[PDB]
């Protein structure tokens, strides 16, 4: 269990900075597009 | 312009889905302590 | 427990609705783009 | 037309993944029902 | 090429979204092993 | 606990091919784009 819980740490931390590099992308298209 | 508010529109999506998932993991590991208790 | 399924239960209510939004505005892309 | 494409592709991939992670949540209470059977 | 960017990098999400759902499931299958031990 | 293990087998079989094929779709239109 502490390696399941470890590694959902990582896949946690790896997911929310591709989530924030997703939503700046998607504001830099938006605005291109306005 | 329409594509770049469907992609905004799918983007809210990922964002809820990740917050979703944090919940399902979350419940998982409150789950977990209860088994530990139980196998003590 | 309780508390933890009040919750579940609002995560799909707001992803359903999401997920629908997105759908709707993908096919209006889709049509565009036709 | 290829990124609308692209787009209703991953229409497709959010549709199914909320359908799975809601699979996820119903394990999650098959267990927990389980567990309070055991706990009792 | 903005769009096409916002959703390669959207296609990344998808990617490890999967990946962590996976896990997730992993996690319930490892905890129901341990709920069997303990009914029996 | 079976039913449930097979229905998860589907899920992800499922969503891998459809993971698949928008990566693809997602190069084709970023080569259109270049």
């Amino acid at each position: 269990w502490q390696q399941w819980e470890e590694e959902i740490e990582q896949h946690e931390g790896n997911l929310s900075l591709l989530l924030r590099e997703a939503a700046l992308q998607v504001h830099i298209a938006q605005r291109d597009a306005r | 312009q329409s594509l770049a508010n469907a992609t905004a529109a799918q983007q809210e999506v990922l964002e809820a889905s990740y917050a979703m998932v944090q919940h399902i993991a979350k419940g998982i590991r409150i789950l977990e302590a209860r088994v530990a208790r139980v196998e003590a």
